[PDB]
């Protein structure tokens, strides 16, 4: 695995998880977007393709598509906590 | 209609100068291009890993037909 | 084209007694006579087209059933386009 | 099968003993209809689950052989 | 128009096969050009883009759509643009290869008309559209019981002039 981990660049939806693959034109609504007056910018889809961030952590780069037509990238932590993130 | 004789394939050679992840100065590949080759995609799984891994393919596919054959690849 | 007309009503009344050698011929034939009728923008040669497609109906029913649905699509968008 | 499909894109493979072109032999065109035939129970085999009924491929080609065999006495 | 048209013409000569990278810039407004443009221009334009096909060849795919549009749009029966569009196909045809197949029923309906009527002195744009058929090759086989019987009539007819039916001779043998 040591070996092989270098060669995981890039995460295709497919054989990780076909069930986003699957999501289409969710009511669930973009994560950090939601707000009490603004219209809700719920999920459309989401990219079959993630690139992995060449780091310790090894960060996915998740982006999402948005009702209103706007890409919204992330970044797929782990291990770590990010509720003290939350409070800052 | 007898036959002279019958001749047998006792080994394969395998030759691949892929040369995985870069293009040959020659032909300027469109953006999209072509990418399967042997039915796998070099740029999905790394160059070193896919070049083996499309040697590999590649063997089994003419044992499909010859299973019983010596078969070495060589990679650029 | 009555001497074409003949030739395919002949072929198609024959796809029984030989139907190796006549049906894949008669499914070319199929081809290019729905392309012609769906591109071709020429009256006479649509007129052309869609007599051998009736003669192939009557003759080959084997060979055409199964192609029933693309050559009553391909019918339907001809009749919903905008010759007697 | 190479030649043919190579034809469709401006490309002619070639071999070392020079084979006259085979992409217009009508044998190819009994190719797609039983490729036509055989495949268009895919549907219904995946979803539905249907129990594939054999082409009758061979059956016709045995019936022509005997059509042929009927009245083939002569040295044609 | 024709200052600026003549240098991109230049520019991706010059260049050579490494133009490709410009074409998302260039291709859809001229396109929109073509469309929007008016009088002699147009003829020009036509010619100025068969130019860039040549230049760009298999990578003119994703805008081969549009360019068949705009050239079934803008086909007539003037002489001048007929000639721009046969040379235009031609230079299309040596450009892409196999995949002209997929775009050779649109524009098969405007050749069929050509055959039908052309009063051209001596047929040339007939013989050109000939000589555009010659240049086709294996991408005629789903459509050549289309094209085959207008020149069979174009060398039958006794009143067609000899250099057409000579050409249309010619095209048979060839595609032979």
């Amino acid at each position: 695995i040591s070996k092989q981990l270098p060669q995981l660049t890039s995460l295709e939806l497919q054989y990780v998880s076909p069930k986003l693959l699957m999501c289409r034109d969710l009511e669930l609504a973009v994560p950090g977007t939601y707000d009490p007056n603004q219209p809700i910018i719920r999920i459309q889809s989401i990219a079959p393709s993630l690139q992995v961030i060449t780091s310790k952590q090894r960060p996915r780069k998740l982006t999402l598509m948005g009702s209103n037509g706007h890409e919204f990238v992330f970044l797929l932590k782990g291990h770590e906590d990010l509720r003290q993130d939350e409070r800052v | 209609w007898r036959m002279k004789d019958r001749m047998k394939t006792v080994s394969v050679a395998l030759v691949l100068c892929l040369n995985v992840g870069v293009d040959p100065p020659d032909v300027v590949k469109t953006t999209p291009c072509a990418r399967l080759e042997c039915w796998i995609d070099p740029l999905s799984m790394g160059p070193q890993k896919a070049l083996e891994t499309i040697g590999a393919n590649l063997q089994k596919q003419y044992e499909n037909w010859q299973p019983r054959a010596r078969y070495k690849q060589s990679l650029d | 084209f009555e001497i074409r007309e003949l030739a395919i009503c002949t072929v198609g009344r024959l796809s029984s007694m030989n139907p190796a050698f006549v049906m894949p011929f008669l499914r070319k034939m199929l081809i290019q006579i729905l392309t012609e009728l769906e591109h071709s923008g020429i009256g006479r040669i649509k007129e052309q087209s869609a007599r051998m497609l009736g003669h192939l109906v009557s003759n080959a029913p084997r060979l055409i059933r199964p192609y029933m649905e693309p050559i009553l699509k391909a019918l339907i968008l001809k009749l919903k386009d905008p010759n007697p | 099968l190479a030649e043919r499909i190579m034809r469709s894109y401006n490309c002619t493979p070639v071999s070392s003993p020079r084979l006259p072109p085979t992409y217009m032999h009508a044998m190819w065109q009994a190719w797609d209809l039983a490729v036509d035939i055989c495949l268009s129970q895919l549907p219904t085999i995946i979803e539905e689950g249907t129990a594939f009924r054999h082409s009758p491929f061979f059956a016709e080609q045995l019936t022509a052989f005997q059509v042929w065999l009927t009245m083939g006495v002569e040295n044609r | 128009h024709t200052m600026v048209v003549q240098a991109i013409t230049f520019i991706f000569k010059s260049l050579g096969l490494k133009c490709v990278q410009f074409l998302p810039q260039v291709m859809p407004t001229f396109l929109n050009v073509i469309r929007v443009c008016d009088g002699a221009i147009r003829e020009f334009l036509f010619q100025q883009l068969g130019m860039l096909v040549s230049f760009v060849k298999s990578h003119i795919r994703p805008y081969m759509d549009e360019i068949v549009t705009l050239m079934r749009e803008f086909w007539v029966m003037n002489t001048s643009i007929q000639s721009t569009i046969i040379l235009l196909i031609e230079q299309i045809v040596v450009a892409l290869g196999g995949e002209f197949k997929l775009y050779l029923p649109q524009l098969i309906p405007h050749m069929l008309r050509v055959f039908m009527h052309d009063n051209s002195p001596g047929r040339i744009v007939s013989i050109k559209l000939l000589a555009a058929i010659q240049l086709f090759g294996a991408n005629l086989d789903d459509y050549l019981h289309l094209l085959l019987p207008p020149i069979v009539k174009l060398f039958d007819a006794p009143e067609a002039p000899l250099p057409s039916r000579k050409a249309a001779l010619e095209t048979v043998d060839r595609l032979t």
